[PDB]
């Protein structure tokens, strides 16, 4: 699905 | 002091941008990679994902899925800043005196919104929530930066793409015009912009042609994305405010030798290998930051560099200040006959009904015994020449349909030449 990463 | 804010997931916080977040696709809401147990490296092998509440009745989750170049030769390249000739003005001082003043002849970078009077929403503001507003089944003009190609492909399918992992393609939404979507009324154009559009003063509400739809575009930057060099249709001013990220612009000021380069350039079938800017005198480089606005002015050859992801609000306008270098490229657009996506629709229409008011000022600066400012009577005879050649009985057929109704151009250009004429005196 629909991700949202990191930082 | 306080405010309210969106929150997400079980533990109903605000968004943090240092925590993994998957979207549930039954309930639409993110949830954190440690709330719900969903390791970050776990997250390319869900295909469906379904959050714990509605894993109970909607099923459990589908965890089944069963060029590089032209940006390194765009940093390689050393570049003048753009602190040398882009101006810093605050937004309240960013009046119609001061363009009139400085002529709106280079860029401006206005550091922060206040005194603009523009109207974007918070940064608080994300692609999901674009995609709500605008609407996920809409059509929207899809850019593949690596193949330099436009492909078009329903918002859904795209935001997709963004809020995915290892994004293997560098896709990117510069077209996307709003202002037939909900997302309209959370968009105002800066004050300074709507007192110079043409098409703000000088439109009829009666006018049975629709307005240029080129006032609130959108744009979806990924990282490392880019922008190939190009003028704005018709020559228009554009603004471009940057709600979240950055990015970086490479403007060239539309010098007589430059624009001529750009014509050339943007002609042959292989533009997409020829670093423009290595072709042009000075290309300086204008980093506008988040929650920056940049005003371009019109024929400024730009070309922008999008190092993180970034969402950023434009619109196009014409303004009195500019009326010359308006025409040239768009007789540079016209010659070239490019693709139709980027137009500028009824920028003809635009100016006819721009040479219906500078009559009308004529008519008023006789009645109110005051000369006309010099830009205006050079502009008139500007459009005035613009609309012998549209309305010239070899070439009518081509501009007709940009004609407005109830206009009689060959009564329009003799009352403009003879004003003219008198106004010269
Ligand atoms: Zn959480
Ligand atoms: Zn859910």
């Amino acid at each position: 699905a629909r991700t949202k990463q990191t930082a | 002091n306080m405010a309210t804010v969106p929150v997400y997931c079980v533990c109903r916080l605000p968004y943090d941008v240092t925590r993994f977040m998957i979207e549930c696709d039954a309930c639409k809401d993110w949830f954190h990679g440690s709330c719900v147990g969903v390791e970050e490296e776990e997250a390319p092998d869900i295909d469906i994902y379904h959050c714990p509440n509605c894993e109970k009745t909607h099923g459990k989750s589908t965890l089944k899925k069963k060029s590089q170049l032209f940006i390194k030769e765009l940093r390689s390249r050393t570049f003048p800043s753009a602190e040398d000739v882009v101006a810093r003005v605050p937004g309240s001082q960013l009046t119609l005196g001061y363009m009139e003043e400085h002529g709106f002849t280079e860029p401006i970078l206005v550091p922060k919104k206040d005194g603009l009077g523009l109207a974007v929403p918070a940064p608080t503001f994300y692609v999901s929530d674009v995609e709500n507003y605008v609407g996920p089944e809409r059509s929207v003009d899809v850019t593949d930066v690596t193949k330099q190609k436009d492909c078009k492909m329903k918002l859904k399918e795209f935001v997709d793409y963004y809020y995915s992992t290892n994004r293997k393609r560098v896709l990117n939404v510069t077209n996307l015009e709003f202002s037939d979507t909900r997302m309209s009324s959370f968009v105002e154009p800066p004050d300074i912009v709507k007192k110079l559009s043409w098409v703000e003063n000088y439109w009829p509400d009666d006018a049975l042609l629709a307005k240029p739809k080129v006032t609130k575009y959108c744009l979806i930057c990924v990282k490392d994305s880019y922008t190939d060099f190009h003028i704005d249709s018709g020559g228009a001013s554009a603004w471009y405010h940057v709600l979240k990220g950055e990015k970086t612009f490479y403007l060239i000021r539309p010098a007589s030798a430059n624009i001529s380069l750009y014509e050339r350039w943007r002609s042959a079938s292989n533009h997409s290998e020829m670093f423009f800017a290595d072709q042009v005198d000075k290309c300086y480089k204008c980093i506008v930051k988040q929650g920056q606005t940049l005003f371009i002015p019109s024929g400024w050859i730009y070309a922008t560099l999008t190092p993180v992801d970034c969402l950023a609000f434009a619109g196009h306008f014409l303004h009195s200040l500019s009326v010359e270098m308006q025409m040239r490229a768009y007789e540079v657009e016209r010659r070239l006959k490019l693709g139709s996506l980027t137009q500028f629709p009824n920028f003809e229409t635009a100016c006819w009904y721009m040479g219906k008011h500078l009559l009308e000022a004529f008519k008023g600066s006789h009645k109110s015994g005051k000369q006309l400012p010099p830009h205006l009577v050079q502009g008139a005879k500007i459009l005035n020449g613009a609309f012998r050649s549209w309305t010239k009985k070899q070439a009518l057929a081509e501009h007709e349909d940009e004609l407005p109704e109830h206009f009689k151009p060959s009564q329009l250009i003799k009352d403009l030449a003879k004003e003219i004429r008198l106004s010269e005196n």
